[PDB]
């Protein structure tokens, strides 16, 4: 039930993209999308709540000390801007 | 001397920590500190305090005897 609810909650048309690349033609893919995919948001929710809240970044450290391991792994990072920001280039 | 990297062997302990710019430097300074000092005080009074009152008592007595014995004195020489 936890799964079916997560599915219903999320595998909804407007958050899905059917993508393809190769020796195809757009119309064939569109036709197929209409043939095999029509009937997903024949519903579409009233007050559901699919919104994403921003995530607080914290200047912090986590150290898992294990002298039994032969080499150290270390990963440092500062807060990035996000997919949309042109600063990414 | 000794260097970080060659001190001793430690296995299995995780340390979580925050950036100073992310936390308070005095959180519950009074709320938690006062209680804490009361508690460290209780924990040590019985060992620290007694020898000192013992000196204190000998301090006041000692000077008391000194004054009454020599100066104040000239007690009786009656004729």
């Amino acid at each position: 039930a936890d799964l079916t609810e997560y599915l219903s909650r999320h595998y909804k048309a407007p958050r899905m993209v059917l993508a393809a690349a190769g020796g195809l033609e757009h119309r064939q893919l569109l036709d197929l999308a209409q043939k095999h995919f029509s009937g997903l948001s024949g519903t579409y929710d009233e007050d559901a709540v699919p919104t994403l809240s921003p995530c607080r970044f914290t200047g912090s450290q986590i150290c898992h000390r294990e002298d039994g391991l032969p080499l150290a792994h270390v990963a440092i990072a500062v807060e990035g801007p996000g997919w949309a920001h042109p600063d990414n280039v | 001397g000794r260097q970080f990297g060659h001190l001793t062997r430690v296995r299995h302990v995780i340390t979580y920590s925050l950036s100073p710019f992310e936390q308070r430097a005095f959180p519950h300074y009074f709320s938690k500190g006062i209680p804490n000092v009361l508690r460290r005080t209780r924990a040590c009074i019985l060992r620290v305090a007694p020898p000192f009152v013992a000196f204190y008592l000998v301090y006041t007595w000692g000077t008391q005897e000194f004054e009454k014995s020599k100066r104040k004195n000239p007690a009786a020489y009656e004729n």
